[PDB]
């Protein structure tokens, strides 16, 4: 189950049509190197909800800020 | 300063209900271009909405902050119903209304405005 | 064939009609007239959607007493009968016994609607 | 006596300046300012914090049966940091009288409701948030009544013009009755029509 | 005005009541519609003598509101309870035609 | 004073008879019949219509409807362009611009008035000074076009010498109440 | 003397047993005004009234004679009116309404004319 959602963030994220993946990296951050406000890291997060099936609030999206630490919130 | 707020200690947990607003709507836009029949597509509707947002992203006041939070929820009621018609969700976007010059010399060579 | 040409006559004045108001007439036709009243505004979701009925008992109800109509018609020819007792106390119990049913129903609060 | 001119009593007004006294001494930590009139209309006037309290004072007191909400208004002075002048008429129906209990607010300084005392303020404090822009807390609704759903402005503030900023009109490109902007095929004229001399020395501001 | 006798006398009945009298239309019983002319009359401050404006103003009798209990003043709000008025007397059952 | 409307005095006397007589207001639709006997004596009475275009509705003098400028019986025109009817017009309906008039005399280069914000109020004929704009009683202006019902100078004129054989008589006749 | 079979007014019944009803609820207005403080007015104020009205229900026991001699309409008014006055004297109790005036307004906020 693990190292999938890796690879399944990151197709979300390639297919989220505004990041040029050429960058990107799971340990990429979001704000400092690819300069996207918060209302795009809210639209990442929706996109990993409906990739799921599990609503989740914006404390912890806020809390989220690189792919990896997404995949270390799919388990908990 | 030395103000009463509301809803709002602070502005980040202003910024929180922001977001908590624009979600409402990314989630609603793609149910209203389908139930009243929209002739656009779901990507410009959600660059209006964010386009809308980031026309008051310059304000740093809770208090206004929340207001324009409740004034949103407001449309995003009357938008969720039908309250309101295809012609006032197309009212955002200016299908009619031609730019705004936003230069020196278009301005002076129609009218006498600045 | 006198009935079912008498039939066939008013079919086709109803088609005949039906095609005159169809194809004689102009036509201007768009999307804003051609989508569903609701008094001017726009409707908020589909008319082909649940309708709750609040009067199925009654409907059912009225199913058997259709039936009942069923079984009473005959009477006409049951009349010239010679026996004219056991179809009069067999008559007198099929009314009686569905006015007792009504009864029920009644006293029940069938006939009321729910609310 | 004289015929031309309203003629006049006293007891209604020691009537209702000891009501006055009345609420003034009951109820200190919100009153300000009672004051009556020429024309006998008892009007107490109350600080923000004192709505709820002196509402369901004046409804559910056995000497104030204010039990029925008449109007329920605003009043724009954009002088006064605290714009909006928000009115309550009452009356009683055992005393046979009214009176006008007054609150102020601004743009950032809302208010409590009153449906918790008068469900009749519920519409009438929809209709002042439309109008004037002055929110009220724990309201069921408070959505706009009066005002087109797609409507920005709050219209009877005085800073806002009569003819407004958007003007509608049906368009055959878009088959809509799109929103364009104002332009007027004849400008209101406005009349200056206040004379220069003092009418009432009564009311005469000293600088 | 024209119903021949018997169809006065059939809407009667089917009515209830004589309506040959109580018509819902007008014909001679209505003020004609060219008439003389008036003089109308003039009310009082016509006097020609002692009417002064000053005397028979209303308009400047009054004055701003009184004030108890300002914030700003220094005012002061046994004592008996009170009233904004006394309670309203109680209605009195109709005579003429008390239950209709 | 006040009294009850639908409150019963008091109940519980009834016997055989009064129970016939609401069992048979009941089974025959007794308070049914009176409505339909009450319908039929309005179809035996003379109906309240009038062959419009050919006999009309009655008026009186006061009534007011469309606007004329009038004149003296010299024929000047009657008008000053004092600029007060526009002053009180409550819609804004009334525009002058006014000159003098190489004769020497106060008067006007315009008056318009667009009857499609006029409320038919009167104010302007009992403001001007002189009678000379008035509120006729032609209710039958309509048009198919916006444009006609915006109307100046010589259209009010046109009105006031067509209409003025009326309103001479109409004015004649309600003033000594104005 | 009789049971009123008919109160006028509508979705109020009769109350059968007034003059004990009505005992109760001024009897607990008066133990509840005990927990309010002395220099407090609506105490004082709201003693008096309910006192003066306890006052006419020991005097007199006809329904109709105690109404004429307390204003308040027909008996189940009244009681209604007393009910409401308890639920007001604890909100009141909760509120501190007596304390002194908080936040006296701006000067020019209640001048008029402007
Ligand atoms: C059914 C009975 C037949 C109808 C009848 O003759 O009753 C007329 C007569 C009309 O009475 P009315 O209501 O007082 O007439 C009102 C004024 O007379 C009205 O006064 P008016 O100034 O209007 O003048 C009326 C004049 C008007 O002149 C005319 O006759 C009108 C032109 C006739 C064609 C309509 O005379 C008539 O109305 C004669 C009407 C006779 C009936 C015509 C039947 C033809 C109908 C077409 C059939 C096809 O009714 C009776 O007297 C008997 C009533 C029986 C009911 C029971
Ligand atoms: C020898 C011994 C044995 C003999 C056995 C015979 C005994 C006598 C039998 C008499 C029975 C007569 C039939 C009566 C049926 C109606 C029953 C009835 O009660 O009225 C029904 C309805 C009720 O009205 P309501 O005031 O609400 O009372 C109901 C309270 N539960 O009220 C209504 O229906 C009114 C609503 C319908 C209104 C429609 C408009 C009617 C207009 C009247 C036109 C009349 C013309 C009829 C001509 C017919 C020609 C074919
Ligand atoms: S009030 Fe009479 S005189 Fe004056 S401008 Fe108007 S129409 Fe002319
Ligand atoms: S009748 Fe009234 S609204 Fe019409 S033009 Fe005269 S003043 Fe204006």
């Amino acid at each position: 189950t693990l190292d999938g959602i890796k690879d399944r963030v990151l197709y979300v994220l390639k297919l989220y049509d505004k990041i040029d993946p050429e960058k990107l990296s799971v340990n990429s951050h979001f704000m400092k190197d690819l300069g996207l406000d918060s209302l795009d890291q809210v639209e990442i997060i929706m996109a990993m909800e409906d990739e799921f099936g599990f609503e989740i609030p914006d404390i912890d999206a806020e809390k989220l800020m690189c792919p990896q630490e997404i995949v270390d919130y799919i388990a908990d | 300063t030395s103000v009463k707020p509301i809803f709002s200690r602070d502005l980040n947990e202003a910024k929180r209900r922001v977001r908590e607003l624009y979600r409402a709507w990314y989630r609603e836009v793609p149910n209203t271009v389908h139930l009243m029949q929209l002739d656009i597509t779901v990507k410009q509707g959600r660059d209006k909405v964010r386009e809308m947002f980031m026309k008051n992203a310059h304000v740093t006041d809770p208090r206004v902050v929340d207001l324009l939070v409740i004034k949103g929820k407001m449309e995003l009621q009357e938008t969720i119903k039908v309250w309101k018609q295809r012609t006032h969700v197309m009212r955002f976007f200016h299908e009619t209304e031609t730019p705004r010059p936003k230069d020196f010399l278009s301005k002076f060579y129609m009218g006498h405005d600045p | 064939m006198n009935l079912y040409t008498v039939i066939f006559i008013n079919i086709l004045l109803s088609l005949t009609l039906i095609l005159v108001a169809f194809w004689l007439p102009q036509m201007n036709l768009y999307s804003e007239k051609a989508n569903p009243y609701e008094c001017g505004f726009d409707p908020t979701s589909s008319a082909r959607l649940p309708f709750s009925m609040k009067f199925f008992l009654v409907a059912i109800t009225f199913l058997l007493f259709d039936l009942e109509i069923a079984l009473l018609l005959p009477l006409p020819w049951a009349i010239q009968t010679i026996k004219t007792s056991t179809m009069m106390i067999m008559a007198f119990i099929l009314v009686t016994i569905l006015s007792l049913g009504l009864a029920y129903e009644w006293t029940q609060k069938g006939l009321e609607w729910t609310e | 006596k004289r015929p031309t001119v309203r003629p006049r009593s006293d007891v209604t007004h020691k009537q209702l300046s000891a009501f006055g006294e009345y609420v003034a001494e009951i109820l200190p930590k919100y009153v300000q300012q009672v004051q009556v009139s020429c024309l006998d209309e008892l009007e107490i006037c109350i600080h923000p914090d004192g709505v709820i309290p002196t509402l369901t004072f004046l409804r559910d007191h056995t000497n104030a049966q204010f039990k029925s909400l008449a109007d329920l208004t605003a009043v724009d002075v954009p002088t006064r940091q605290n714009r909006f002048e928000i009115v309550y008429n009452l009356l009683s129906l055992r005393f046979n009288s009214r009176i006008r209990v007054k609150t102020y607010a601004d743009e950032l300084t809302p208010i409590d409701s009153i449906v918790s005392v008068h469900i009749a303020a519920n519409w009438y404090e929809r209709e002042v948030w439309d109008m004037f822009g002055v929110f009220f807390f724990n309201h069921p609704d408070l959505r706009r009544i009066l005002t087109d759903y797609g409507f920005e402005g709050h219209p009877f503030r005085k800073d806002f013009p009569l003819t407004g900023y958007v003007e509608l009109r049906y368009d055959d490109e878009v088959k809509r009755v799109v929103a364009e902007p104002v332009e007027l095929a004849q400008e209101f004229r406005k009349f200056d029509l206040n004379s220069p001399w003092e009418a009432f020395p009564a009311y005469r501001q000293p600088p | 005005a024209s119903a021949t006798r018997v169809i006065q006398k059939l809407r009667n009945w089917a009515s209830g009541q004589d309506l040959q009298a109580k018509l819902q239309l007008r014909y001679q019983e209505i003020a004609k519609r060219t008439q003389p002319p008036p003089k109308l009359p003039v009310g009082p401050s016509h006097k020609l003598s002692n009417n002064y404006y000053c005397t028979r103003d209303g308009r400047r009798e009054v004055v701003p509101p009184s004030i108890i209990m300002s914030s700003q003043k220094a005012l002061v709000s046994e004592k008996k309870a009170v009233t904004p008025a006394p309670p309203m007397k109680r209605w009195e059952l109709s005579k003429d035609q008390p239950y209709l | 004073t006040y009294k009850y409307v639908n409150k019963k005095e008091q109940e519980s006397e009834v016997d055989m008879k009064s129970a016939t007589d609401n069992a048979a207001r009941i089974l025959m639709w007794t308070e049914l019949i009176r409505g339909l006997g009450m319908t039929l004596s309005y179809l035996f009475r003379e109906p309240a219509t009038i062959n419009y275009p050919f006999e009309k509705g009655p008026l009186s003098p006061r009534f007011r409807g469309e606007h004329a400028l009038r004149r003296y019986p010299s024929g000047e025109e009657r008008c000053i362009a004092c600029k007060l009817c526009e002053a009180i017009c409550p819609a804004q309906a009334i525009t002058i611009e006014a000159e003098p008039r190489a004769d020497g005399s106060r008067r006007t280069t315009r008056y318009d008035i667009d009857m499609t914000k006029c409320i038919y109020c009167g104010f302007c004929q009992e403001a001007c000074p002189v009678d000379a704009i008035v509120e006729g009683p032609n209710f039958e202006f309509s048009t198919e076009t916006h444009e006609e019902l915006l109307y100046n100078k010589e259209k009010l004129l046109n009105n006031g010498d067509k209409w003025e054989a009326e309103i001479a008589a109409n004015i004649q006749a309600d003033y000594l109440y104005r | 003397g009789l049971l009123k079979k008919t109160t006028g007014l509508v979705g109020l019944a009769v109350c059968d047993t007034p003059h004990e009803r009505l005992t109760i609820l001024y009897t607990k207005t008066l133990d509840i005004l005990k927990h309010f403080p002395k220099h407090a007015a609506y105490r004082k104020y709201t003693e008096q009234i309910t006192n003066e009205k306890l006052d006419m229900v020991k005097a007199e026991p006809d329904v109709k004679k105690l109404e004429a001699l307390l204003q308040g309409g027909e008996v189940e008014e009244v009681i209604l009116q007393a009910e409401k006055e308890l639920s007001l004297a604890r909100k009141m109790l909760k509120w501190k309404p007596w304390e002194p005036l908080v936040e006296e307004p701006p000067a020019n906020q209640w001048k008029w004319p402007i």
